[PDB]
């Protein structure tokens, strides 16, 4: 795995991409941890091949809004 | 008996709750560590965990949560401390493990929890160093929805002229909380930078704890929920305002302290912003 990852969607991707990209990114050998389904806002987080990572980097401003690591916050 | 905090009086909590303002029917989300569901002083009306190995929202491993819980609505009555909005519906947004500690992922699956349950205010006395583009998008989302997003601005004190505000209280969308203290003297962990909007009483803060216990916490983390107390003390009384005019007010109403870099607007007033 290359790590934790959360994945925001371009707002004119469709439903069925939205789906396929996800059962991909499982079928490559990662995981699906969240998935966000808000007006405007469509994403998930989970762990990425090294491969899905670099597509989905690869993608950024056609299917990928962002791609990030996904970061920790503390209550302190 | 029941003890009044002394930053709920100092922010003039206590003059609305005399005119009958006490934040009945709106909902506040506290996204942290779940809440206390059984404490004699908090009545919890719901919430969810995005916490993957603790599925329980009511279940406050930590304390953390049920502390902040407690500043925005303990109870008015003849037990424990009172919180700002005593009468506010609680939502524990669990987010925050045992440890304190949460992924971004899962604190933006509690932030659209809160907007697909129409919360009105958000509280997020929690923070991390690193930006990040969705936890942007989900606060940034949060707003647009029309919801008042509060969060602490952060405990790292100053670096020169450098901003030490934590994400996601640096993006500004989100109202920033400092720390003061019963003098009105800037903590000196309290966060500091452009990012800072207003500040609140964050040190020895009396609150509610696990157990049926109460006790004195430090931070900004206690200061935030002073003010999403405080929005939501606003909205019971002027329930169609928007969160623009609930922050507008806020923030236009403050006591003027320091320097805005360390004070930001200055200290809340919600007597004066509930107009
Ligand atoms: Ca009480």
């Amino acid at each position: 795995s290359a790590g934790k990852f959360i994945v925001i969607f371009k707002n004119d991707v469709s439903e069925d991409k939205i789906r396929e990209t996800k059962d991909e990114v499982i079928a490559e050998g990662g995981t699906i941890t969240n998935e966000y389904n808000m007006p405007g806002m469509k994403g998930f987080a989970g762990e990425l091949t090294p491969q899905s990572l670099t597509k989905f980097q690869g993608l950024q401003g056609d299917l990928i809004d962002s791609i990030e690591e996904d970061h920790v916050a503390h209550a302190y | 008996a029941q003890s009044v905090p002394y930053g709920v009086s100092q922010i003039k909590a206590p003059a609305l709750h005399s005119q009958g303002y006490t934040g009945s029917n709106v909902k506040v989300a506290v996204i942290d560590s779940g809440i206390d569901s059984s404490h004699p002083d908090l009545k919890v009306a719901g919430g969810a965990s995005m916490v993957p190995s603790e599925t329980n929202p009511f279940q406050d491993n930590n304390s953390h949560g049920t502390h902040v819980a407690g500043t925005v609505a303990a109870l008015n009555n003849s037990i424990g401390v009172l919180g700002v909005a005593p009468s506010a519906s609680l939502y524990a947004v669990k987010v925050l493990g045992a440890d304190g500690s949460g992924q971004y992922s899962w604190i933006i699956n509690g932030i659209e929890w809160a907007i697909a349950n129409n919360m009105d205010v958000i509280n997020m006395s929690l923070g991390g160093p690193s930006g990040s583009a969705a936890l942007k998008a989900a606060v940034d989302k949060a707003v647009a929805s029309g919801v008042v997003v509060v969060a602490a601005a952060g405990n790292e004190g100053t670096s020169g002229s450098s901003s030490t505000v934590g994400y996601p209280g640096k993006y500004p969308s989100v109202i920033a909380v400092g720390a003061v203290d019963s003098s009105n003297q800037r903590a000196s962990f309290s966060s500091v930078g452009p990012e800072l909007d207003v500040m609140a009483p964050g040190v020895s803060i009396q609150s509610t704890l696990p157990g049926n216990k109460y006790g004195a916490y430090n931070g900004t983390c206690m200061a935030s929920p002073h003010v999403a107390g405080a929005a939501a003390l606003i909205l019971s009384k002027h329930p169609n305002w928007t969160n623009t005019q609930v922050r507008s007010s806020l923030e236009n109403t403050t006591t003027k302290l320091g320097d805005s870099f360390y004070y930001g607007k200055g200290l809340i007033n919600v007597q004066a912003a509930a107009q």
